[PDB]
């Protein structure tokens, strides 16, 4: 059973280490996945071997039932999920994945609010979107309020992966109401609470 | 360097069979590499599926033993996976993988893989394919934000471009979310200068290959 | 000509009562595969640290095998693969494979060779190295027909693996036409050096009772079929013991008689050194079981156990430039 930490954080320039313990094998391998879609990329295989076009800042090690990936001089593009691979008596085993978080200065989000499109309204559904642009850190709270009533269990959030150039996140909260529900209220607002905001920011519109 | 090209994925009926193919290219003595299949369920980690040694030694992961057959054709540099009696746990992306020339301790080890394929999406579902509805996210103090909501499609994936690829800076296409309805919803936004809203046309190009749908939606301020 | 011969004698004590020794060189370290036997069986992997062997691990503990298994060790440059195969009477053969990339940590799993080619052939434990056969490396497990009464020829047979001992589907054909009817073969083992395959084995005399060493050289003719022929090493009043090569020339060991009071080592049948086990002051001692453990084109060890626990190690350097 390969055990690896869920997260690891480092400032650009720092040297970071990710350890993977477990398995009854002679070799460990490290595979990087940038987005949940992305096919994995071998960074290190057979404990220390490095495939071509992988930077020399990636190092591999093995000490007993432990394997270590070393990134010397972390960069903003090193943000990704790192999977460790090995062998067990049960076959080939993988770790759960370690997420590398590149540290940066705080950044407040840029809040935007979108009313439902007139075409969508014809279909009997209303989707209201609240965009949170380019912020850091990931922890941000979006509160939806319709005619000053806190909405609950009718919104879903989606976060982009941390940027490879400027290490910032972007979140989108979509509130789904029926066309009847959207037609009986006046004001719609999303209230954002982020570390980079001195006080919660509210963006809103008025119709339907 | 080798190239691994997988085919055979898509929407599959539960209980049915899957046949994946991987056409390798640029190999030198393909017959002497351990080849493998690795899968990754949506939002989960990597999982080993099957391995085939240079001498034909096959081994299968616990979740597929008795249902899977991995085979290889050395003359054509191909690796195949046959998986019968498909179930929801079999949904995910399947990757063709290869061990280094020196190989390793065990053919079924997953710490020697030095090459991966692009992957093929496998969706074990009794639900039918549906193309998306594209709705504009109209801009309503220096910089403005606009976008388009790609709503109620199945299965993944959808691809969104802006201005036929000419607009890339400041674009954020969010990961799709599975709704209570069993359909996906995605939003793609772009931050542009407010001053450009009158002089520049903004169009989102949504492509959904499973349903052969292509929607170009012009996003204008109301 | 320019001949350089250099020998030295070192001793090694073993705390474990070894039944059968098996020597191998790994990263210019000397290792032994000791077989121990009112107590339990063990298969210890040991290493010569200074003047003592050090038990590194017990491979037998890790397998559910019964009694004494055959042992086939293979040493590639950076990897060691050891196989413990059960000794007889099933359709297929069960074996337990161990892998290491260092001298220390071995990882194992049980393998099965179904409908294996060596059914009813005699096997014996040995250390070996991969044999390159037309751009492919193979590990060999070889067996011999115990005895014969009808000659058609099939007598020596090897099953081979080019996937590091995971599967043994390859069959190497050995045509040894000089195989004798009415005699029994005993401890066959392949001697491999630079893609060249040879065999060292014993034959059981009928006019007398003593076993006799025979060494055959094989040339590769068709892909996976070798043709072997006996190599004459006979020397009057001396019994042939072990055979190895240094400098692309044979190095051969001989005993004075069947009691091995003395051992002579011949380099290309031209130069010789005498080994009298009278060193240490141990009077009742010989060089029975003396074998070569090659370590380079110019260096080799000649090891034997003069007495219980004592290992006599002759380090040899030879250069004929």
């Amino acid at each position: 059973a390969l055990t690896q930490p869920s997260s690891v954080s480092a400032n650009p320039g720092e040297t970071v280490k990710i350890t993977c313990s477990g398995g009854s094998s002679s070799y460990y391998g490290w595979y990087q996945q940038k987005s949940p879609g992305s096919a994995p990329v071998t960074l290190i295989y057979n404990n220390q071997k490095r495939p071509s076009d992988i930077p020399s800042r990636f190092s591999g090690s093995k000490s007993g039932s432990t394997g270590t990936l070393t990134i010397t001089g972390v960069q903003a593009e090193d943000e990704a999920v790192y999977f460790c691979g090995s062998r067990d008596n049960s076959g080939g085993i993988f770790g759960a994945g370690t997420t590398l978080t590149v540290l940066r200065t705080v950044a407040a989000p840029s809040v935007f609010i979108f009313p439902p499109s007139d075409e969508q309204l014809k279909s009997g559904t209303a989707s209201v979107v609240c965009l949170l642009n380019n912020f850091y850190p990931r922890e941000a709270k979006v509160q939806w309020k319709v005619d000053n009533a806190l909405q609950s269990g009718n919104s879903q959030e989606s976060v982009t992966e941390q940027d490879s150039k400027d290490s910032t996140y972007s979140l989108s909260s979509t509130l789904t109401l029926s066309k009847a529900d959207y037609e009986k209220h006046k004001v719609y607002a999303c209230e954002v609470t982020h570390q980079g905001l001195s006080s919660p920011v509210t963006k809103s519109f008025n119709r339907g | 360097a080798v190239t691994l090209d997988e085919s055979g994925g898509g929407l599959q009926t539960p209980g049915g069979a899957l046949s994946l193919v991987c056409k390798g290219s640029g190999f030198f003595s393909f017959s002497s590499y351990t080849m493998q299949w690795v899968r990754q369920a949506p939002g989960k980690g990597l999982e080993w599926v099957a391995s085939i040694s240079s001498g034909g030694g096959t081994n299968y992961g616990a979740a597929v033993k008795g249902r899977a057959t991995i085979s290889r054709d050395n003359g054509q540099s191909t690796l195949r996976l046959q998986l019968n009696n498909l179930r929801a746990e079999d949904t995910g992306t399947y990757y063709c993988a290869k061990h280094g020339v020196n190989g390793c301790d065990w053919s079924y080890s997953v710490g020697c893989v030095d090459a991966w394929g692009h992957g093929t999406e496998v969706i074990v579902s009794s639900a039918s394919t549906k193309g998306p509805s594209v709705f504009p996210l109209a801009p309503s103090g220096g910089t403005a934000a606009l976008g388009c909501l790609v709503k109620d499609y199945f299965p993944e994936p959808v691809t969104v471009s802006w201005n036929s690829g000419a607009l890339t800076s400041g674009v954020h296409t969010f990961p799709a979310v599975l709704q209570s309805s069993g359909l996906y919803s995605l939003s793609s936004v772009v931050t542009v200068p407010s001053s450009s809203l009158g002089t520049q046309t903004y169009i989102c190009n949504v492509n959904h290959k499973p349903s052969n749908t292509k929607v170009d939606k012009k996003v204008e301020p109301k | 000509r320019h001949v350089f011969i250099r020998t030295e004698l070192s001793f090694i004590k073993n705390n474990v009562p070894c039944i059968r020794d098996m020597f191998f060189i790994y990263k210019r370290e000397l290792y032994n595969i000791c077989l121990d036997d009112e107590d339990e069986t063990h298969i210890y992997v040991q290493k010569k640290v200074k003047d003592s062997w050090i038990t590194l691990n017990d491979l037998f503990k890790e397998t559910d095998l019964t009694g004494r298994p055959h042992i086939f060790a293979y040493v590639d440059v950076e990897e060691i693969i050891i196989l413990l195969c059960e000794d007889e009477r099933k359709k297929d053969m069960t074996c337990h494979r161990f892998y290491s990339n260092d001298g220390k940590e071995y990882n194992n799993a049980e393998i099965t060779i179904s409908d294996y080619i060596l059914k009813d052939k005699l096997l014996s434990s040995y250390v070996s190295l991969p044999l390159k056969i037309e751009n492919r490396e193979y590990f060999l497990i070889c067996g011999v027909s115990p005895y014969k009464f009808k000659d058609d020829n099939d007598d020596i047979l090897c099953m081979a693996s080019h996937d590091k001992g995971e599967t043994w589907g390859t069959k190497i054909v050995i045509k040894y036409d000089n195989y004798k009817l009415g005699v029994q073969y005993f401890f066959l083992r392949p001697y491999i050096s630079k893609n060249d395959l040879s065999f060292h084995f014993y034959v059981g005399d009928n006019i007398n009772n003593v076993k006799n060493v025979n060494f055959i050289e094989c040339t590769h003719e068709k892909d996976l079929e070798f043709v072997c022929s006996n190599r004459d090493f006979l020397k009057d009043n001396k019994v042939l013991q072990d055979v190895s090569t240094l400098n692309d020339e044979y190095i051969v060991s001989y005993g004075n008689d069947n009691n091995f009071a003395e051992c002579y080592i011949f380099f290309n049948n031209e130069n010789s050194i005498l080994i009298k086990p009278e060193k240490y002051g141990n009077t009742a001692a010989g060089c029975y079981g003396g074998t070569f453990v090659k370590i380079d084109e110019n260096r080799a060890l000649f090891i034997y156990s003069s007495s219980q626990g004592i290992y006599n190690i002759h380090t040899i350097y030879y250069a004929n430039y």
